[PDB]
């Protein structure tokens, strides 16, 4: 009983990682480019306001 | 009336399953029984949306040459056994050589959801800015 | 893949602020998640 | 422009109004009528009116403390039940998701057209909260004096019991407040508490 | 009447752009239409945008290139704007202008209107309460347009948004259980192909004898693109609200119209508010879309079908945002139906009316539409939710029930949405439609409809 | 300018012409030419050339809804793949993540200042074409067939032993039209058929 | 060597005619001297920061970021003046040099500079923090008179399909090493381990130098050869037949 919840904890653990590293390098760095986007091209509309 | 006794069970699969007490028989407009052949063992068939095999419930003959089909856009089929058949020696069942039916009926003999399924990917689907489209919509 | 379509204005940039930040406590799940399995997994090793 | 506070209207209303009666879109689909969000949604009205409850109602204000209370505890409970999913919680969490349940459902409920629900009265609708918090404090108090000594219990001995209790005190928003007489509604309300403080002494 | 003479000065006092200014005027009105002659020979036509004493500024139409400042003569004519509007007009094409493009006379005026109309008194309008059927199935099924209606069909540049109005422009009518049932339709910056293709449809299909047509190319000037939601209008609450007829207007491309409306606004200097535009788009987009709705004492309607083209697929543009606070709904051209060939590309996840519940129902169309299109809606939210989940966790994930979500939504884009833009379903054989599409699921799980409609409509 | 697709020239365009095929955004200041951007790209004129194409080469617009039908499905798996990554995958699904890499890089990548590829004749392209969509149905044959049972023949298995094949279909790009004949082009891609009939005949 | 230098305390607006006194002597050198000439015109930003400047005072209509309206032609005043001429046997070949403000290749400078110039070398920050010199990103870089300069007869047969295929490996590299971040370093097929190990040898044997090595034209392909055994013969899909079977296997 107790290399059968190795196996389904050694299986769980490795789907977790590949999914909180899937928003530390895909998801949030996007969120944060656009925001960096939007900081910069309403500069450019309040000057040309 | 028509129809097809299934032998063992079925299951989805591209190959051809069964053995030899798979028979086709005959009600409402003659009732007649035709077993098997041996000439070839194409006896029963089941594929469920794939693009290069016909997708339906089939038996007899070969691949698109069913002696008994039902597809996949319910309320149509085909025997096509226009001499008779292959596998069971038996005729073209319907009056026409494709038929569309109302009712069907799967008798045996003798004796979640993938939404609930994993909260990480509707966690992650949140996330990824994929909305939900139905809240309110389906129960729990 | 760079940007996500929307176009700048000032209600865009809030709502950008709320989508990180709603991203940013699921990743605080998914962090420690981990870790309080992998919690268990050493003690299944230290078994 | 979609729910937001960041425009100049809505963000320079708030800074001068004393209610804010806080609607939402997502919280609509739920067929629940009204939007009500319950958490933007305040009301700086209630030093004011401590004056009124205490007077003229005298129960009121520590009903609803903690009736607002419940409401919250539910919140951050709700993103881990829905992660990690009800499998080893504990069981004073339980009853804060089930008599949280019973207020969602059978108190900030609506439906506008309805012969009984287009008018609530105030006694009506402190009569209502007066046998829901009733049954959360006798729920806690139940589940923390039987949580060492002898025959430990969780809520699942409870709900399968007293499925009778949770009927009456489900259909309180059913009963008519136009038809039935004015001391008609009370007494069904005072007869229920002793359905529920007899009910508990069922179990132990 | 107008008897005294009109004054031809030649006093122009400085050209600048599409502007035109003058000297020693005499007793100048706003908005008063002037008759320029080139000294070549040619003529335009102007509209007065400024007096100040005897000074007014004069926007000409069609161009400014020949004007000088010693032989162009400005003639003014002491009146605004007003064009001649008539009923024997159904069946005829005019350009921008109020010009007569079908190679025909010009119009024969019952009653001069004046272009920028009247506001119609609030204590007299009257709520919508029939329906306009339109022959498409994703419109008339399940978005369904009462008669007095705004209902704008939002899209993007690519989607076909002009066979679907001109689909509309066809097969457009009563809900008959047709003399005084008239189409308006408005072409505002259209390109050399649309606009032939809108006058090549509606002589091919014999639908002319109800349609007027007001064409604007973008090759014509970007003024007349400002006054052609205004003679479509006049046009129309002329048809409705004195010869009480049910009209239906349809304005192609009102994202031009404010690309004009800041063109416009841009050349007199003044200020742009959001991104742009000017100030007072929300009401001069008011002033168009307003002029609709049933009224009390007339027998006739107006309807109204405006089409945008949200840039880049941004809803949150400033044309699309200020005509959702001003119309009762959204249609939404979808790209992503459009890439997979499905005509026509109508997303009814977004899509809206917010007067269907009075449009439909016993009396209307049948007792059983109001069930079916909720339902309908219901079981294609929770199909979308399956093949957007089924792609991240995997395919061997689905239940049976699960695949019956999958076999509604692939039945559903092909028999309910999917039409071919020639094939006009009635109301009752989009319901029909869509009552086969609902015994794909078993009776215990259509939920969201009745059992005492379940119990006279369901079983075949 | 600035690799920004949502500039006033080019919104100003999108209302005027009839079409219209931009670069991606991705593959804009790294050079993979030509790219497609299939949210502004299009063209008006694929209902008024179906007279044209059915009289002169009769089976390209079967072949171009496929083609279109590839590259309309990676672009949703890739949104996956750079999510989930390739686990999630039934293998009836990664061929059309390598058909799509296949044409994205042979088909559609035109190096427009070489001499074999200025300019490319119509037969040369649907038999460009031709090659890749017989391809796409021997292959999702040969994993389709063999799926529930043993010998699954997967995306990984065809890549080893058809290596010099997915080569030679890289190759059909580097005809000469004009050293090379008409009919000697079409002389050499009957015989790259050929072998591509003869190696799944080697697998089943 | 003829050096017009303008440093960081000299006065602002002749940095105006800085650019302008140098590529006259250059367009007299090689117009009416028949000389090579190459021109540096370093920190163009400074250029155009001193032409915001007067035009801020000045007070025209002000374009993208601030920067004036006719700054394109202005630049196009200055980058034009190069090439050859006919029956002159001299030569201006112009490198600027620029600083991208925030390393954004889409600031009005970098942009509006690589509408006027035919190509440009990008410099990055991330292969300089790596201890790369000299730190080159080729995946943004460019040179549109590389198409007719190169091939037989000028360097060599297989230039033109080594330096299309370098590029099309080192930009799918940088994918799988953006898909190694999600999926981790176990679960990539064995034709996606060659890809990163050409990143650790292409950054390292082909763009690392060192400044005092002066690599020929010949001597930088025979390096793009042995990394492009790196691969199978069957997976440099960018280099034909002909080219293959004679400069591949070594």
């Amino acid at each position: 009983s107790l290399q059968t919840s190795f196996v389904t904890l050694d299986e769980a653990i490795k789907i977790t990682n590949r999914r909180v590293n899937a928003i530390e390098h895909v998801i949030i760095p996007r969120i944060e480019r656009t925001l960096a986007y939007i900081i910069t091209e309403l500069d450019e509309r309040e000057r040309e306001e | 009336v028509f129809g097809g006794f299934a032998s063992c069970s079925w299951e989805v699969k591209p190959q051809f399953q069964g053995d030899n007490r798979c028979f086709l028989f005959s009600i409402c407009p003659s009732m007649a029984v035709y077993t098997h052949t041996g000439y070839n063992d194409h006896y029963m068939y089941l594929n469920h949306g794939q693009q290069t095999i016909p997708n339906g419930l089939g038996m007899g003959g070969q691949h698109n040459y069913f002696g008994l089909w039902v597809d996949v856009d319910f309320g149509k089929g085909h025997s096509r056994a226009k001499p008779t058949c292959t596998t069971y020696n038996s005729p073209q069942l319907s009056a026409q050589e494709n038929f569309q039916f109302d009712k069907m009926e799967v008798w045996a003999v003798g004796d979640k959801s993938i939404l609930d399924a994993d909260p990480e990917a509707q966690a992650l689907l949140e996330i990824s800015g994929h909305s939900r489209h139905s809240e309110g919509l389906r129960e729990v | 893949k760079d940007r996500i379509e929307i176009f700048p204005s000032r209600m865009a940039q809030t709502i950008m602020k709320a989508r990180l930040k709603g991203a940013q406590t699921g990743r605080n799940l998914l962090k420690k998640k981990s870790d309080a399995l992998t919690l268990r997994f050493r003690q299944i090793l230290k078994k | 422009p979609g729910g937001d506070f960041s425009d100049p209207v809505t963000s320079a209303t708030l800074g001068i109004v004393q209610v804010f009666w806080g609607l939402d879109k997502k919280l609509a689909q739920r067929k629940h009528f009204p939007s009500v969000n319950w958490l933007i949604s305040y009301s700086k009205y209630m030093r004011a009116l401590d004056e009124y409850y205490d007077k003229h109602f005298t129960e009121f204000v520590p009903l609803r403390t903690k009736a607002k209370e419940i409401l919250q505890e539910e919140e951050d409970l709700a993103e881990i039940v829905q992660l990690v999913g009800k499998a080893s919680l504990a069981e004073t969490d339980k009853i804060t998701l089930e008599v949280a349940k019973l207020i969602k459902d059978d108190f900030l409920q609506q439906n506008g057209y309805t012969p009984y629900d287009r008018f609530c009265p105030f006694y009506k609708t402190v009569g209502m909260l007066s046998n829901m918090i009733a049954f959360y404090d006798m729920a806690r108090r139940a589940v923390e004096t039987t949580a060492q000594s002898d025959n430990k219990i969780t809520w699942s001995i409870i709900r399968e019991h007293m499925g009778e209790i949770l009927y009456k005190l489900s259909s309180m928003k059913f009963k008519d407040p136009v038809k039935d007489g004015e001391a008609k509604i009370k007494a069904d309300y005072a007869q229920l508490l002793e359905d529920m403080q007899n009910a508990f002494r069922s179990l132990e | 009447y107008l008897s005294q003479p009109r004054l031809t000065y030649k006093t122009v006092s400085g050209v600048n752009g599409p502007l035109v200014i003058l000297d020693h005027v005499k007793f100048p009105r706003y908005a008063e239409i002037v008759h320029l002659t080139l000294p070549d020979g040619t003529k335009r036509s102007g509209q007065v945008l400024e007096v100040s004493g005897s000074k007014a500024v004069v926007q000409v139409f069609e161009g400014t290139s020949g004007i000088d400042a010693k032989k162009t003569s400005c003639e003014f004519t002491g009146d605004i704007l007003r064009t001649p509007v008539s009923e024997d007009m159904l069946g005829r094409v005019f350009n921008g202008s109020g010009k007569p493009i079908d190679r025909g006379p010009v119009v024969l005026a019952e009653d001069f209107l004046d272009i920028m109309g009247q506001p119609i008194n609030p204590q007299c309008r009257i709520y919508p309460e029939e329906m306009i059927q339109t022959g498409i199935s994703a419109i008339d099924g399940m978005n369904s347009i009462a008669r007095g209606q705004k209902i704008p069909i939002f899209s993007a540049a690519g989607l076909p948004h002009n066979e679907i109005a001109a689909q509309i422009c066809r097969q457009a009518g009563l809900v008959k259980k047709e003399e005084n049932f008239a189409i308006v339709f408005a072409a505002m910056g259209v390109n050399m192909e649309t606009a032939r293709f809108f006058k090549s449809d509606f002589e091919e299909n014999g639908s002319m004898d109800n349609v007027c047509l007001f064409l604007n190319l973008a090759n014509d000037p970007t003024i007349e693109r400002i006054i052609t939601p205004r003679l479509a209008l006049t046009t129309a609450e002329f048809l409705a609200y004195q010869c009480e007829k049910h009209v239906l207007v349809i304005l192609t491309d009102m994202s031009s119209y404010a690309e004009a409306l800041r063109e416009v606004s841009a050349a007199r200097e003044e200020v742009p508010g959001r991104r742009g535009f000017p100030g007072y788009m929300y009401t001069d987009l008011a002033t168009i879309y307003e002029r609709a709705g049933r009224v009390e004492g007339r027998n006739g309607s107006i309807t109204q079908i405006p089409i945008l083209t949200m840039p880049n697929d941004d809803i949150t543009h400033p044309i699309p945002d200020l005509t959702g606070y001003i119309t009762e709904g959204q249609i939404y051209v979808d790209r992503q139906l459009h890439n997979r060939q499905i005509y026509p590309p109508i997303n009814v996840l977004p899509s809206l009316s917010r007067l269907m519940k009075s449009a439909i129902g016993e009396g209307m169309t049948r007792k059983d539409h109001a069930d079916v299109s909720n339902q309908l809606y219901a079981c294609y939210a929770i199909g979308k939710d399956v093949q957007a989940m089924k792609a991240v966790v995997g395919e061997e994930a689905l239940t049976s029930d699960d695949l019956l979500y999958l076999e509604f939504l692939q039945k559903f884009e092909r028999n309910f949405i999917a039409q071919g833009p020639y094939e006009n379903r009635t109301v009752y054989e989009t319901l029909d439609i869509g009552w086969q599409l609902l015994r794909i699921f078993p009776k215990e799980m259509l939920k969201r409809i009745p059992q005492s409609t379940l119990s006279e409509f369901y079983p075949r």
